[PDB]
């Protein structure tokens, strides 16, 4: 895995 | 630019027989599983008594240790026995029975993929499961059955050894995904078709798996919207069947010629769960 980390929330919408 | 029937023809001729699937909450709403962010359900009413600043706090560790009762209210609702898989789960079940499923990656914690009959070896429950729990203090593991009585009685389960809160192995925000998620480094280079069903891809690192398939691999999205890296980084073989997830699935099943076989599977699987 290439820098696969924590469970996190995304952006770029609404 | 491929179509939905083009993807169906590739599956019928076994041109794509190592399918990886990514699913979200959109495939389990047909089962009646309520969205706890909107009013209406008894789950929403049972969560109103707790002063949640936002619905996502139920999956945050700081708020969990502040008050774990909201989470265990959802756990009581989602514990196995309350809901059954729907037609979208059994389409993925039929895909496995016909030897076409490489792996199923799910963000859901309802455990309906296992209930549908898909073996655990074919499944990656990327956001956790209620099948096991862990004490937040001493790390002692527990089967999910050992806390079921407390959960059903609205009691926060405690560790018999150190009296710490016992938390189901659900992945909260800030926590790394289970070690089984690392199967993507092997599965996604091997996939010849990527199916994305009922998810908005708002959660990482699950969302970025869509770009882990190779450049020639088609990516079929069955969702109400075009979302995630499929909108900013689309590919030449991306297929987007926008609309209701169930309608998109039963359209694909019909284009595959599996409609009659799928219904016979559902009635025998649904009835056995009684
Ligand atoms: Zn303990």
């Amino acid at each position: 895995g290439i820098s696969y980390g924590r469970k996190k929330r995304r952006q770029r919408r609404r | 630019k491929l179509s939905l029937q083009d993807v169906a023809e590739l599956i019928r001729a076994r041109a794509c027989q190592r399918v990886v699937v990514m699913v979200g909450a959109g495939i389990s709403t047909p089962s009646g599983i309520p969205d706890f962010r909107s009013p209406g359900s008894g789950l929403y009413s049972n969560l109103q008594q707790y002063d949640l600043p936002y619905p996502e706090a139920i999956f945050e560790l700081p708020f969990f240790f502040h008050n774990p009762k909201p989470f265990f209210t959802l756990a009581k609702e989602l514990y196995p026995g309350n809901y059954k898989p729907n037609v979208t789960h059994y389409f993925l079940r039929l895909l496995h029975d016909k030897g076409l499923l490489l792996r199923l990656y799910t963000q859901n914690i309802d455990g309906l993929e296992r209930v549908s009959g898909i073996p655990a070896s074919k499944l990656v429950e990327a956001h956790g499961t209620f099948a096991s729990a862990t004490c937040t203090v001493c790390q002692r593991p527990f089967p999910g059955e050992d806390i079921r009585a407390d959960v059903m009685a609205d009691r926060v389960p405690r560790c018999p050894v150190c009296t710490g809160v016992v938390k189901p192995d659900i992945v909260f925000f800030g926590e790394p995904l289970p070690q089984r998620f690392l199967l993507h480094v092997v599965d996604f280079p091997m996939a010849d078709l990527l199916l994305i069903l009922g998810t908005s891809l708002e959660v990482e690192p699950f969302a970025s798996l869509t770009e882990a398939v190779r450049s020639s691999v088609p990516r079929l999205l069955i969702n109400r919207d075009l979302v995630g890296p499929l909108a900013w980084h689309p590919r030449s073989r991306d297929v987007a069947q926008l609309g209701d997830v169930v309608h998109g699935v039963e359209s694909l099943v019909e284009l595959l010629g599996w409609t009659e076989e799928m219904r016979d599977l559902v009635q025998r699987e649904t009835g056995k769960l009684d």
